């Protein structure tokens, strides 16, 4: 597989998203455009929790147990949901009656549980988890792949999937545990998220990055000592993998959410639980989690007794530079 | 390797993807106040793709602006090629709303408006012809072709402010502007944020990120809200209160505040109106002429502790500034004439408490109290924080700690929306969220202050605005209310007993005696109805009325839209406007201090136009249908004004200097002090800072923030009192109840057990994007309605069930999403989805009727008289009540 010179590195900041969907709209209006992607969103962001993208995708099957690898469920069609399609020529222009329903009948979508999360009111709970192709150290894919058709990048560490070696073989889809590959049913091909190498080999941060209006996205290379993600994964060590169980390794990094109101007793009056249950972000993120909330929950204190914490400021990124690969363009 | 890997050759299909021959500076033209900069990527001679610029120069110590941008903007190009993008005029032939169009020439469509036109003046009246045409910083040159277009041929316009509901009215009450706010990056300078009745997450997504990055910072949020909400999930304190009941919250907060002595006393002394003196006689404030003869009934008198006397404040509406100025109109009067210090408090001890006697010319002494004495003993007795919390549903202490914590915290700062201000006494809720913010002594206070965010509604170059659509003089147009305007010629019940409250006694004593408009006048029917920049049919409250009673009073109503919406679905003649990304227009906003723009990244698309270039063909044509018709020049005495249609084009234009859309762009920045020597040149290639602003002095690096006139050069504030105006003693605020600060039970004239909310959502620019496809597939292929599932239950509904909604208005179908968060007894529509969407019967607006409230008509109290969209009813609606059904013509499983 040969290990790569540099290692591009993302940290999404978890307290910051707004779960506006920029990112996947920007991926999708630059790289899922092309035929039989209408269905393939490279960059999505759901609600945790949830089911996600496609539904289920977190018993799909994939990734590494005792360093062998695991053939997951190929997702059928309906699991990642059936593009809605309209007919609006024909009742805004060719005075056909009837309303412009979707196609078909809706009953699954990328993003159908937006915001209903779990618990009743008044604590319920959710928030929103970014995900993409997390560029494993141990990709999945590239190890089940028979034609050899994915492929690591030593440059900057980037997972992509060659589209002439790609025969549709489809074992990418069936090991990785993140369901980020996606098969193309009009190339008989897989497709799945570049990294925006072309971006970055311009010095050009990623679109999802570049583009990411709540600023929760963070962009680099982990040798770079001075870069954030650097500072938030090895320095300060505020930001996990997602699903490390499944041994591939992400080198997609999550600050897990320490903003967020108590939950609320019977009386109304608050505790000390936040309304985001630990056991679900430990489900996430591992055992880990309780001490990060600990050090970002002690270094926020700090700065309401206008005391100085470095390692908020790093989170809060005055200056976009700060944060990422320049992202002008 | 040699330098490139083995696979670089290949790679180049993806280069490729990302690639372009031009880059230009292209904005989204919708009222959604981001007014973020993007720029327009496209490759032989097609629009590609669109990002945010990223180049707003940022403020020291404070997080940067960019990226800015949403979801919505990041597909903005999809209305260049979409299937919804009106390519030629359009003329109907089957009936309206069915959409069975026959293709028409711009001449043929042009010809038959101008006819219309033509015919309406002469046979009937020149306002019998409206243009609406929205929020002008959204497009201001688009804006002004329309209005440009009826100030010369004398047909009125309309408001949207108010109309809307987005116009702070107990805002104007209060501090006499017509409304004002900080900049989003001032929200990184608070310490103790209230997001009440605000969703920013949806609802300001291209500022959100400032409010996270404070309480990284240290700061604290909290988050008023029935519904656990999307924003609610990052602040640090969730108050959730019954629908419509803040007024008893924010009340019980300032009897707590008042009780416990935690107010700013010196501020109150000098910048309110709690030490005027009010007679216990009449309930009215002393005035000068009950005591002195000559004197005035528009100057009062507190009472000195210093001298043991009263003495008249300083500043009030009586008072004239020696040397004048030029009225301004986002205030009541123009109190920038006063010098500077002129209301510094000095060595003046106005007392808040207290009972005094005050002999007036008559021969009787009378006990006068001030304002701040009545409104304590009032709290003490009402709005204790137990009786809150039986009205409210928030504990007594959650109330009591809340108050405490927002009056220690410095500064602290509320920040209120729709969820606040689109009810029918928002008036007075906002009068409460400024008591709160008056107590506290944050106004004007980097980090504090009461902030109001809703559209995208201060062009703050509005003297150059001005310049380009009524040129002749804002004295010289006609104005209808279209609060009013709806209300009457829709024939609106609006289900509220003349018992009551007698709406239409109020609202007919305010036109006759000439408070507010009714247009057209002497009763005539509207006839010409042009509709561009919003959707006015799909958006208006009341729609069911509006659709069977105004709608065919209409001859002709055009449509100049870059799609194919609600209203140009309904309409006689659709004209294709040029998309965003294809026609020059300024685009600013109140959300943050700089002037962005769009130009042309391509040619108008197949026979669209511009704006300006539309309404300047159009007037080509009615210069030669008044020449036809023999009807080219008539007096219009209203403005002594014989108008000369046969030179309709050259008043458009100032003789051709202004034919081309770049030209009436530098003229708006050319006629106003916040944009003059900023040239187009220099917004196409970096957004551009105001040079200065509204209330307060723009500085170099330092977020903006209003009211600073007042508060730090001690000006008088335009109101009655010249202060911050809590005491509001005129007859019609009586009759309310409410010549003070209290609390408002919302109207339950809507005999229906569910309250109806409709706030907005993030999938959308109101009716824009609504039908953008990427847009739907982000959700579950439609409209949506939320149910909390304790009242779903028993109704045996579903998640993705359809849903039936329906009040003495109108009813509704549409397909529920039950949530958790939330809360029982309460359902919420995200607003105005298209008609023709997913829907099975009507729409949001189909359970909504137009609500006029009487303190909102009062045009004859200082600083409280009618100019467009700084006074005027509100177009509320969250009153709405209706009931929920199972709709079980069709109930698909789910797998
Ligand atoms: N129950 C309830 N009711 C409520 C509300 C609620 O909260 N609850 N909200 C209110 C409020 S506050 C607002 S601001 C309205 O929704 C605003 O709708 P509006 O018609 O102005 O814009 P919209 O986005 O809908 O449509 C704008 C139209 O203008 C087109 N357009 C956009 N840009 C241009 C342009 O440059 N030129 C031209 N000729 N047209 C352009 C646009 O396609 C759309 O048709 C009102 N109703
Ligand atoms: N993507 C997108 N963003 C927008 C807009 C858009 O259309 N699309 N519209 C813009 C403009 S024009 C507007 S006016 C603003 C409106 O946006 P907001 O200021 O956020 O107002 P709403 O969304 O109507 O409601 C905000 C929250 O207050 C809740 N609420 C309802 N009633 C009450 C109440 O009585 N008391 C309290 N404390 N809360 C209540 C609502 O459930 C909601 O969660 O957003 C602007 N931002
Ligand atoms: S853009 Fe930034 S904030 Fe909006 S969703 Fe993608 S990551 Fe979360
Ligand atoms: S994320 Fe899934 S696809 Fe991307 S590399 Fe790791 S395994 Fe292969
Ligand atoms: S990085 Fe480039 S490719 Fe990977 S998701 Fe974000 S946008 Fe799509
Ligand atoms: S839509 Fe409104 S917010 Fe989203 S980008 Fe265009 S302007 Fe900025
Ligand atoms: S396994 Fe390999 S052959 Fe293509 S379909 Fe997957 S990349
Ligand atoms: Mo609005």
């Amino acid at each position: 597989m040969k290990a790569p010179r540099r290692q591009l590195t993302y940290v999404t900041d978890l307290n910051k998203c707004i779960g506006c969907q920029t990112c996947t709209v920007a991926c999708k209006k630059l790289w899922t455009t092309g035929p039989g992607q209408d269905f393939m969103y490279w960059r999505n962001v759901e609600t945790a929790p949830g089911l996600g993208y496609p539904r289920n995708w977190q018993t799909k099957g994939g990734g590494y147990k005792n360093g062998e690898l695991q053939k997951g469920k190929i997702p059928p069609m309906i699991d990642y949901g059936i593009p809605f399609e309209f007919d609006y020529a024909g009742r805004l222009f060719e005075g056909k009656p009837g309303r412009v329903r979707p196609s078909p009948t809706p009953r699954s979508a990328p993003n159908w549980d937006e915001d209903q999360g779990a618990g009743e009111y008044p604590n319920n709970s959710f928030f929103y988890l970014p995900r993409m192709c997390n560029h494993c150290t141990k990709p999945a894919c590239l190890e089940a792949c028979p034609n050899e058709a994915i492929y690591k990048r030593e440059q900057d560490g980037i997972v992509v999937i060659h589209q002439d070696k790609c025969k549709g073989a489809q074992a990418c889809v069936q090991s990785c545990p993140y369901a980020k590959p996606y098969f193309n049913p009009l190339t008989n091909k897989a497709n799945k998220c570049i990294g925006c190498f072309p971006r970055i080999e311009q010095g050009v941060a990623p679109a999802c990055v570049a583009q990411c209006v709540g600023r929760a996205m963070h962009v680099g290379f982990v040798d770079d000592v001075n870069s954030s993600v650097y500072k938030l994964i090895k320095q300060y060590k505020v930001a996990l993998p997602l699903h490390p169980e499944f041994g591939t390794e992400p080198n997609v990094f999550y600050v897990p959410p320490v903003l967020g109101p108590r939950i609320e007793m019977a009386n109304g009056e608050p505790s000390t639980d936040p309304k985001i249950p630990l056991a679900q972000l430990e489900g996430l993120f591992g055992k880990q989690v309780r001490d990060v909330l600990a050090i970002l929950q002690s270094e926020r204190e700090k700065k309401m007794k206008g005391l100085a914490s470095d390692l908020m400021d790093v989170l809060i990124g005055r200056r976009s530079t700060d944060m990422m690969i320049s992202p002008l363009t | 390797i040699s330098g490139a890997f083995e696979y670089s050759g290949w790679e180049n299909f993806h280069r490729t993807q990302w690639s372009w021959d031009k880059k230009t500076r292209g904005a989204h033209l919708v009222n959604c106040t981001g007014a973020c900069p993007h720029f327009v990527y496209s490759k032989d001679g097609v629009v590609m793709r669109e990002e945010q610029s990223k180049d707003i120069a940022p403020m020291p110590n404070i997080p940067e602006y960019n990226p800015r941008g949403c979801n919505k903007g990041e597909c903005g190009h999809d209305y260049m090629y979409g299937p919804h993008r009106i390519k030629y005029p359009l003329i109907r032939v089957g009936e309206r709303g069915e959409g069975k169009w026959r293709r028409a020439t711009w001449e043929e469509a042009l010809d038959m408006i101008a006819d219309k036109c033509v015919d309406t003046i002469k046979n009937h009246a020149p306002d019998c012809i409206s243009v609406y045409s929205p929020v002008p910083a959204v497009s201001p040159v688009s804006f002004s072709a329309g209005h440009r277009f009826a100030h010369y041929i004398g047909a009125h316009a309309h408001t949207f402010y108010d109309w809307y509901g987005d116009h702070p009215t107990g805002q104007t009450q209060t501090c006499g502007v017509q409304g004002d706010t900080c900049e989003t990056a001032d929200w990184f300078n608070s310490k103790y944020i209230i997001l009440w009745g605000s969703n920013p997450t949806q609802t300001r997504i291209p500022d959100a990120h400032f409010l996270s990055e404070a309480q990284l910072n240290g700061a604290k949020i909290v988050s008023i809200s029935p519904d656990y909400n999307s924003s609610t999930i990052k602040v640090d304190k969730w108050i959730h209160p019954q629908p419509g009941t803040d007024g008893a919250l924010a009340m019980a907060m300032a009897h707590v505040i008042i009780k416990e002595k935690l107010y700013d006393a010196h501020s109150l002394k000098e910048q309110t109106d709690l030490s005027y003196l009010v007679r216990s006689d009449t309930k009215r404030f002393l005035r000068e002429a009950d005591v002195v003869a000559g004197g005035s009934k528009d100057k009062f008198y507190f009472w000195n502790a210093k001298t043991g006397k009263p003495v008249i404040p300083k500043g009030s509406w009586g008072d004239q500034p020696e040397k004048k100025g030029s009225p301004v109109g986002f205030l009541g009067r123009n109190t920038f004439a006063f010098p500077k210090g002129y209301i510094d408090l000095g060595d003046l001890d106005p007392a808040l408490e207290g009972k005094f006697n005050m002999q007036l010319l008559d021969g009787k002494t009378v006990e006068v109290r001030p304002v701040f004495e009545i409104l304590k003993s009032r709290l003490m007795a009402d709005n204790t924080p137990e009786k809150a919390a039986k009205i409210t549903g928030v504990t007594a202490k959650a109330i009591t700690e809340l108050a405490r914590e927002f009056a220690t915290a410095k500064p602290s700062m509320i920040i209120c929306g729709g969820g606040t201000q689109h009810w029918y006494y928002s008036d007075v809720l906002l009068r409460a969220m400024h008591l709160l913010t008056a107590l506290t002594g944050t106004e004007g206070t980097n980090g504090g202050g009461m902030n109001h965010y809703i559209g995208q509604e201060k062009p703050a170059f509005v003297a150059g605005l001005v310049a380009l659509a009524f040129p002749e003089g804002v004295n010289k147009q006609r104005f209808c209310q279209t609060t009013i305007w709806t209300y009457i010629h829709a024939e609106v019940n609006d289900e509220i007993i003349s018992s009551d409250i007698d709406t239409e006694k109020y609202l007919r004593d305010s036109i006759t005696t000439g408070q507010m408009p009714n247009m057209p006048e002497q009763g005539r029917d509207p006839k010409v109805f042009f509709v561009y920049r919003g959707n006015w049919l799909n958006q208006a409250k009341g729609q069911k009325y509006v659709l069977e009673n105004l709608w065919p009073k209409l001859e002709l109503i055009v449509d100049i839209n870059i799609r194919m919406d609600s209203t140009a679905l309904y309409s006689d003649v659709v004209l294709p406007s040029a998309h965003w990304y294809e026609k020059l227009d300024l685009n600013v906003t109140s959300e943050h201090s700089y002037i962005n723009m769009t130009e042309p990244a391509i040619k108008p698309m197949w026979e669209s136009k511009t704006d300006w270039q539309i309404f300047l063909a159009l007037a080509k044509r009615v210069e030669m249908a008044a020449k036809r018709k023999k009807y080219e020049k008539f007096n219009d005495e209203k403005f002594k004004w014989v108008r000369d249609l046969s030179n309709l084009w050259n008043q458009m234009t100032m003789d051709g200097k202004l034919a081309e859309d770049e030209a009436a762009a530098q003229y708006i920045l050319d006629n106003a002090p916040q944009s003059k020597g900023i040239t187009i040149q220099m917004l196409r290639e970096k957004p551009q800072r105001f040079k200065s602003n509204w209330t307060s002095p723009l500085k170099e690096g330092v977020p903006y923030t209003p009211f600073q006139y007042f508060v730090v050069d001690k000006k008088p504030w335009p109101t009655l009192t010249g202060r911050q105006q809590f005491y509001l003693d005129h007859d019609t605020f009586f009759d309310m109840g409410v010549e003070l600060p209290t609390y408002k039970a919302p109207i339950d004239a809507d005999k229906y057990p569910f309250r109806f909310n409709s706030p907005h959502s993030r999938h959308s620019v109101h009716s824009t994007f609504k039908d953008n496809v990427l847009m739907l597939r982000l959700q579950r292929g439609g409209p949506s309605i939320e149910m909390s599932p304790l009242d779903a239950k028993p109704l045996g509904i579903k998640d993705n069930d359809w849903v039936e909604a329906w009040n003495n208005h109108g009813k509704v179908i549409c397909r529920v999403k039950i949530r958790n968060g939330e809360q029982r007894g309460r359902v919420s529509m995200w607003h105005c989805p298209e008609l023709y969407m997913d829907l099975l019967t009507g729409g949001s607006q189909s359970v909504c009727p137009v609500r006029i409230n009487p303190t909102n008509l009062v045009g004859n109290y200082g600083h409280l008289f009618f100019r467009p969209n700084y006074y005027g009813p509100a177009g509320s609606q969250r009153d709405v009540r209706v009931n929920v059904k199972r709709y079980i013509g069709a109930t698909p499983i789910s797998f």
